[PDB]
RNA sequence: GGAUGUGUCGUCGCAUAGACAGCCAGGAGGUUGGCUUAGAAGCAGCCACCCUUCAAAGAGUGCGUAAUAGCUCACUGGUC
């Protein structure tokens, strides 16, 4: 209908078909096409499979659209790397797992153009950091 | 709040407060300026009220104690014929006297509970912190 | 420090902000008065284990800790000092208050930093090098663990007049 | 109970290393943190505040949204 543009942060689970909570009209009113993403979004998640992706969307105008489908945050295949589907209550009174350091190299060799940091033990320590919210203990340190 | 039990019955007079003015038990604490009484519920409610504020649930101290028998007479009857029955219980508070210690809690957390607390009372009072030093 | 007067009379102060005064050698006891101002700075900064000197307005510097402060109650300020002219080797039973050191892992539970003795009559380390305070670790404390004064520490040449079992800072529950 | 009324004493802090305020720009990536939830993603309630870099930037404070997004500050630098 119009030409008036569009900077949209959103999040969409993976390899599924969203129902009317998530999008629906959460970018489509401004202008955009859906028929090419329920099967042009759906279908890159037979790259990466299982984990809640981040994806960020961008409008333009009448029926343009231009996405970019990031790095799941492994809050899905660490969750499983203890014992527990749905986390911690209170990550100071309950907790999850005890991850190993090369389990931290795949949240610190997705996220290439993501952790902004330079080192391997900064892009470590970030998410590393992160294993702490989810209630989870370090089977790391100096040492070891 | 009320007592066990005791002598029924009292009387009244005033001068100021002897002990105990000094901060034990807690780091922050709250003291009055006027010759008082004070309720049982009227201090019930600082209980309730300051146990508000510090939420689970700090550690609070209530240096004072009703132990005194207020009564009134039967509303409506000429006067004689007895002493009044026990209305309720009252802690006779004097000045400088300290009524409520807390701690385990900030020094924002005292002065606000201590605020409402004091929002309560008939009294105007001075919140302050330790160093009354002649006996911990 | 340093006062000026030592009459009975008190005009010659109060409101020109002094204080009324004792200090004692034990052999030489004498009445005084001292200007509010620096004894609150001081006893502050120093406190009941402070010691500081007593330079009359006559010229006789003097060796003097703190003993007992004695304040008006409702205005809430002080209005008289005891204090004890310190000796030379043997001292008193020092009154020194309890801290506590570190992130303790007490608090993390649910539980709660309480100094069931603020402060500590010990005895005698010689009336020159006198611990202002103390460090007690809390960290290996849970909830429901207490600290007797056994485990309280001590600085080295000093002994504790407390019982070394009753209570000092202990965890207390939430709620 | 409330008040930058107006005089007096005193505490505390801040800056000749650029201050309180005026205007200028970031106010960041993990991270919708986890719990909770019809959805809470800074912000309805329950335990916790960890890192990436930095001239600086804290699971942050308000208005907000059913929830988003979005607007201001805590700090940071130019100015005066």
């Amino acid at each position: 209908m119009r030409r008036v543009a569009g900077i949209v942060k959103l999040q969409l689970p993976a390899g599924k078909a969203t129902p009317a909570p998530p999008v629906g009209p959460a970018l489509g009113q401004y202008g955009a096409n859906i028929m090419e993403f329920t099967k042009a979004f759906n279908a890159q998640t037979a790259d990466k499979g299982d984990a809640i992706i981040p994806v960020e969307i961008t409008i333009y105008a009448d029926r343009s659209f231009t996405f970019i489908t990031k790095t799941p945050p492994m809050s899905y295949l660490i969750r499983k790397a203890a014992g527990i589907g749905k986390g911690s209550s209170t990550p100071n009174k309950a907790k999850v797992g005890k991850l190993n350091w090369d389990q931290v190299l795949e949240i610190a060799k997705t996220k290439m153009p993501d952790l902004n940091a330079g080192s391997v033990e900064a892009a470590a320590n970030t998410v590393a950091g992160t294993a702490r919210s989810m209630g989870v203990t370090v089977e790391g340190g100096p040492n070891a | 709040k009320r007592t066990k039990f005791r002598k029924q019955f009292r009387g009244r007079m005033t001068g100021d407060a002897k002990g105990g003015d000094y901060v034990a038990f807690g780091d922050y604490g709250l003291i009055a300026m006027e010759p008082a009484w004070i309720k049982s519920n009227q201090i019930e409610a600082c209980r309730i009220v300051m146990s508000r504020h510090f939420r689970r649930g700090g550690k609070i101290y209530i240096r004072i104690f009703p132990d005194k028998p207020v009564t009134k007479k039967p509303a409506e009857t000429r006067m004689g014929k007895g002493k009044g029955a026990v209305e309720y219980w009252v802690s006779v508070v004097k000045p400088g006297r300290v009524m409520f210690e807390v701690a385990g809690v900030t020094e924002e957390q005292a002065k606000e509970a201590f605020r409402l607390a004091g929002h309560k009372l008939p009294i105007q009072t001075k919140m302050v912190k330790r160093e009354v030093y002649d006996e911990a | 420090m340093e006062l000026t007067a030592k009459p009975r009379t008190p005009k010659q102060k109060l409101d020109e902000s002094m204080i009324a005064a004792v200090a004692y050698n034990k052999e030489n006891n004498v009445s005084f008065a001292l200007d509010r101002k620096a004894f609150d700075r001081a006893f502050r900064q120093q406190s009941t284990t402070g010691l500081f000197d007593i330079t009359v307005e006559g010229g006789e510097t003097f060796p003097a800790l703190v003993k007992a402060v004695q304040m008006d109650k409702r205005k809430r300020a002080p209005i008289h000092v005891d204090f004890y002219m310190v000796t030379y080797g043997e001292p008193v039973e020092v009154s020194v208050p309890v801290h506590t050191t570190g992130r303790s892992q007490g608090e993390v539970q649910g539980g709660l930093v309480d100094i069931v003795v603020h402060n500590l009559q010990i005895v005698a380390p010689g009336p020159r090098r006198i611990p202002q305070e103390l460090v007690v670790d809390v960290t290996k404390m849970n909830i429901g663990d207490h600290i007797t004064a056994g485990d309280i520490k001590l600085p080295e040449g000093c002994t504790l007049a407390a019982d070394p079992e009753l209570t000092v800072v202990s965890v207390l529950p939430p709620r």
